[PDB]
DNA sequence: TTTGAAAAGCAAGCATAAAAGATCTAAACATAAAATCTGTA
């Protein structure tokens, strides 16, 4: 089942039921009748939109909410940042690196 | 007025300003402070944690082992008692001020010897062979401000309430200046010694300065952690005027340990008692029933906290849990609540004394989620390769994405590689962490097996094990998955 | 027995606040995080959930203004007892003053005080305290938070008044720091850009029609209206979304600063096609357009320059100029040319007489002339002018002594400046640079 | 007009100064309740 499953992830990765109870409160209280509930508690699709709504603010989901110059001045200042052997950077030189990418693309 | 902060929660004490120096005309004024009422000391809170009992209370075989075990209810000091009385003896008695250090590990006997020679000088002060004297007892670690001593001790002599600069004085110029025939001789044990000293040691110069002075007839007893605590913390001014003379508590062997448990159980053990065998209680001389605890395992325990401390504490407290460990499983046999022979066995003392030896470091690592256990795993491969004994988080992350990408042909790694990128879920994106990463981070930093840098970039931080690394190989190996690869 | 509002795009967090927040404090978590980036819709939510369902108790406060942590206790103390004033009138109180907490058990003492009087209550009810923006605080630190989540466990549990904690949060990596604490958690990601369109439109519309510019140049010269204002935010979009990002108040700046120039060139032409309209105010779509010393001083800061990014021995190759009577041999200059193109890193350290020797090499201009520059008492006044402009630092930045040989000097402007400074004065500084990358 | 040769430039490596900041403390600034000193009365 569905929820076997989910116990399973949660063993595997968490091993919390106070994690596995602040899903399942949301389960039961946004359902309006008893067929709603119980339609819930067999498919568990509600802990599939709880686990990715708790990682839309990570590295992932902020990298899929820029915009292209965001992007672009994001990977200009990673390919700087690689090729400096402190990791370090500025704007002057991810500029530069942009820049020299616009025109590559041109 | 507008004021720019305000204190809204201050508490003053009534305590005066005028010390003693101030309150006479002159030194030949001063009276007979012997003859004073308020001086030299010539509870109202014990009434308010009483109730009424409205249940018979159980009391097994065991509660009288256990509560005759306790610190609270001297075979093994006679001859520190014997200087210490001979010292304080000849102080009383020649009215003369002097220093007895005492030093030793916790729990060899230090307070209880000292507080002994006192009550047998007070009953030798009792019945006329020396003058009669004030006992002061400052305990170190029951001061608020380490200057409070100043404010108790002159409480103590005086009766007056004042501040703790103007106290200092008051005890200076009573030391100093005040006639040995117009006052009285003090005693004063200052216990936990080291909580008394600061960083200019003020305290320490005055009480040993005091001692120094012709009039103060002032008898300081200071019970300290080691020998060479003046050596190291004091002054070569406090070190000279303490002495060379120090009085070593050391810890006890294994015999005086048992003699000091077996005269805790020296009426119970090997007894008689009346036991009602609906309920379990018991009553010293229905079944009578004999109790007695061993001699070899009392002897072993003794042995075993001889040889680690000496600790007169820890012994009592071995036997106390051994007895408790006893009385648990016979009224768990017995099924007996609360409202022929029963031997305080040898294995019991030794359950005892391995539950403070058993290390559930392994216990708990064992029992972790696999992702934890895979960060633990990680990070020792990480150790093993760069050989750093700390490494980058970044670096971690990117030795979890390998060890997961090398064996993508293990059948747990085929079936859990969905839940640690993508939580078991389709919509849900390949992310850059595994799933609760940051949640086995904060939970191996809360059990103190990590150390984690205060830096704010998350990939150049590093982390540390705080544990030792063959019990957390120790603990990857007990798994089967992590065993494989 | 709660109202759920409808949000446009937040649905799933409107669904979780319903979820969560009742007037039962036996199903209420004591602690609740909303957690996004500025921009987010947390704050507009929250009021309309709120607002949907006025029997529940809300306490607004915002940590943003309290600053530290002192602040932000007296100030529960005082919107707690006031909001318990305000909901209960004819219950008999005791005003205790909020300026009495200093410290944390002193705010759970003055909580226990003003809820006992509150027993005389039929059912038991929420409290609901919203911090909006706790990790805000400029005075912050990791363990205030820890306070925070184990405050309800130093409070009575048999109490009428149960006192509901509703965080705000901006920074990931502060509420992953909490993360075994296991609080429920809801995330509002940002928008994407038809969802802030949508946003803008719903939200500036209105007022865009309204506006005094739009109704005084048709008058002197509502659907299309609508139409009008609804195209120049989709032509604000457009133009600007790729250097705003997903930001809803930088686009609102946008629309606040391009609306009155785009309002002048609507004629009776432009106001029924929407391509001729743009082409006659292209210029609103091409840039953004959020924007707002002595001759001793320039030439000393250009020297700084100088001495900042050029090495000190190449300086004999560049301005040495004298006969020589002595023989000896000019520096050569340097052997190849170095690609690291140095005025990107940071300004390198010099002496004040290096900056002293090149600023009298390139300052302008019979047997008692003295052609050169001294270094009287103004170039040093200058100098120390500077210092104080900021335009000149030290390694020392408090109690700085001028006079040490051990503090060193270096140029505190880019290069954008001193190529303007450097033109006002007509001194060729790019001809310095022209040996290098 | 050459011509060799000393002044000068580049590079690697190591010891060492120096910047940046973490941690802490003394002193200036500020408030405040109880005791103490004047000051008439
Ligand atoms: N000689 C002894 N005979 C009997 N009981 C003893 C003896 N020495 C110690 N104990 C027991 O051990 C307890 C602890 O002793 P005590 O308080 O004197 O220790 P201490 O040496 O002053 O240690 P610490 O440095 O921790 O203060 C006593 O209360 C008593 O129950
Ligand atoms: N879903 C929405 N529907 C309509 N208008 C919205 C919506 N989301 C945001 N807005 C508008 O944008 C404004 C900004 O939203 P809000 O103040 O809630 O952001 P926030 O995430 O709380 O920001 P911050 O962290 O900067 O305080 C709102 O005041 C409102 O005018
Ligand atoms: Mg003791
Ligand atoms: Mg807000």
């Amino acid at each position: 089942s569905n929820l076997n499953r989910h116990i399973r992830m949660n063993f595997e990765t968490f091993r919390s039921l106070p994690t596995l109870k602040n899903s399942i409160i949301p389960l039961v209280a946004t359902s309006k009748n008893f067929g709603s509930l119980c339609t819930a508690i067999k498919s568990c699709s509600f802990l599939d939109i709880y686990n990715k709504n708790q990682l839309s603010n990570n590295l992932t989901g902020r990298l899929q909410s820029l915009s292209d110059l965001e992007l672009a001045i994001l990977i200009s200042a990673a390919r700087v940042a690689l090729r400096a052997k402190d990791g370090s950077f500025n704007f002057n030189l991810a500029y530069a690196e942009y820049e020299k990418m616009i025109k590559a693309i041109n | 007025v507008i004021r720019k902060f305000t204190k809204k929660n201050v508490a003053r004490a009534k305590k005066k300003y005028t010390p003693f120096s101030k309150r006479f005309k002159s030194i030949a004024a001063i009276p007979d402070l012997t003859s004073l009422p308020e001086f030299y000391g010539n509870s109202r809170f014990e009434n308010k944690l009483k109730t009424t009992q409205k249940h018979q209370i159980v009391e097994t075989i065991f509660s009288k082992v256990k509560k005759q075990l306790n610190s609270s209810y001297l075979p093994a000091r006679e001859n520190e008692f014997a200087s210490i009385y001979l010292s304080a003896y000849s102080a009383i008695e020649s009215d003369s001020a002097t220093t007895i250090y005492v030093a030793g590990t916790p729990g060899v006997g230090k307070t209880l010897t000292v507080r002994e020679v006192v009550k047998e000088l007070l009953s030798s002060s009792a019945q006329r062979e020396i003058p009669d004297f004030l006992y002061v007892e400052i305990n170190g670690l029951k001061m608020v401000k380490p200057t409070d001593c100043y404010e108790t001790l002159w409480n103590k002599v005086s009766g007056e309430r004042l501040t703790w600069a103007a106290s200092m004085e008051s005890l200076e110029f009573y030391f100093k200046r005040v006639p040995k025939n117009k006052k009285k001789t003090i005693v004063v044990l200052l216990d936990e010694l080291d909580a008394m000293v600061t960083k200019s040691q003020d305290i320490m110069y005055n009480f040993f300065n005091w001692t120094t002075y012709e009039n103060a007839k002032l008898i300081v007893i200071a019970v300290a952690n080691t020998m060479d605590l003046p050596e190291r913390q004091l002054g070569n001014k406090i070190t000279s005027r303490i002495g060379f003379t120090r009085i070593m508590f050391t810890g006890y062997t294994h015999e005086e340990l048992k003699n000091i448990i077996d005269l805790r159980l020296k009426g119970l053990n090997d007894s008689f008692f009346y036991v009602d065998t609906k309920t379990g209680n018991a009553i010293l001389i229905v079944r009578k029933v004999r109790l007695r605890m061993s001699a070899d395992a009392i002897e072993i325990a003794s042995r075993k906290v001889a040889s680690v401390s000496g600790d007169a504490r820890r012994a009592l407290k071995v036997c106390k849990r051994a007895a408790e460990i006893a009385e648990k499983h016979y009224m768990a046999k017995h099924g007996y609540g609360y409202d022929g022979v029963q031997t305080v066995h040898i294995t019991h003392v030794m359950k005892a004394l391995n539950e403070t030896l058993n290390s559930h470091v392994i216990t708990f690592m064992t029992r972790l989620s696999f992702t934890a256990k895979l960060f633990i795993y990680a990070l020792l491969n990480l150790m093993k390769k760069n050989g750093s004994q700390e490494q980058e988080l970044g670096d971690i992350v990117d030795e979890i994405k390998l060890l997961i990408e090398v064996n993508g042909s293990n059948k747990f790694v085929m079936e859990i590689a969905k839940t640690l990128f993508q939580q078991g879920s389709d919509n849900i994106s390949e992310q850059l962490r595994i799933i609760s990463w940051d949640f086995v981070l904060n939970q191996l930093l809360d059990a103190g097996i990590l150390f984690k840098q205060t830096m704010k970039n998350d990939r150049i931080c590093c982390v540390k094990l705080n544990i030792s690394v063959e019990e957390a190989k120790r603990a990857m190996n007990e798994d089967e998955t992590l065993r494989n690869l | 027995n709660v109202t759920t509002p409808e949000v446009a795009f937040r649905e799933y967090q409107t669904n979780c606040l319903a979820s969560y927040i009742s007037a039962d404090p036996d199903i209420t978590p004591s602690n609740l995080i909303l957690q996004g980036y500025s921009g987010t819709g947390k704050t507009y939510t929250l009021k309309k959930y709120f607002n949907a369902n006025p029997n529940l108790h809300a306490v607004w406060l915002e940590p943003v203004e309290l600053v530290s942590w002192k602040p932000l206790l007296q100030a529960i103390a005082r919107t707690v007892q006031y909001k318990l004033k305000t909901l209960y009138p004819n219950i008999p109180t005791t005003d205790y003053d909020p300026l009495q907490v200093e410290e944390p058990f002193l705010l759970v003492k003055t909580l226990h005080n003003i809820f006992v009087q509150y027993e005389s209550l039929q059912e038991k009810t929420c409290l609901f305290l919203i911090l909006d923006g706790f990790d805000s605080l400029q005075d912050l630190d990791a363990a205030l938070f820890n306070k925070y989540i184990k405050l309800n466990e130093l409070l009575p549990k048999d109490s009428k008044i149960n006192i509901k904690f509703i965080y705000t949060m901006l920074e990931t990596s502060f509420l992953q720091r909490y993360s075994t604490h296991c609080i429920p958690t809801v995330m509002f990601p940002r928008y994407n850009v038809d969802e802030v369109s949508t946003i803008l439109v719903m939200s500036r519309c209105g007022e865009l029609m309204e506006d005094s510019c739009l109704r005084k140049r048709i008058i002197e010269e509502d659907d299309q209206f609508q139409n009008v204002a609804a195209n120049f935010i989709h032509l604000i979009v457009q133009a600007f979304h790729s250097y705003t990002g997903n930001d809803i108040f930088a686009l609102n700046d946008l629309i606040d600063f391009k609306w009155p120039k785009y309002v002048s060139r609507i004629t009776k032409e432009n106001i029924f096609e929407p391509l001729a309209l743009y082409k006659s105010a292209i210029k609103l779509f091409l840039s953004t357009d959020d924007n707002l010393l002595s001759i001793i001083s320039k030439y000393l800061l250009i020297a700084s320059y100088i001495c900042s990014y050029l090495e000190p021995r190449y300086d004999a190759s560049i301005f040495s100029r004298k006969t020589r009577i002595i023989q000896g041999r000019a520096a050569y200059g340097r052997r190849k040319k170095k690609e690291v193109n140095p005025r990107y890193l940071q300004p390198s350290l010099f002496a004040i007489e290096r900056l002293l020797a090149i600023f009298q090499a390139i300052f302008p201009i019979a047997l008692r002339e003295e052609s050169l520059m001294k270094a009287n008492i103004e170039v040093f006044q200058n100098l120390s002018e500077l210092h104080t402009l900021k335009l000149i630092a030290t390694t020392m930045n408090k109690n700085i002594d001028y006079l040490s040989p051990k503090v060193r000097w270096k140029v505190n402007v880019p290069w954008e400046i001193i190529k303007e400074i450097s033109e006002s004065v007509h001194f060729n500084i790019s001809d310095y640079f022209s040996d290098i990358h």
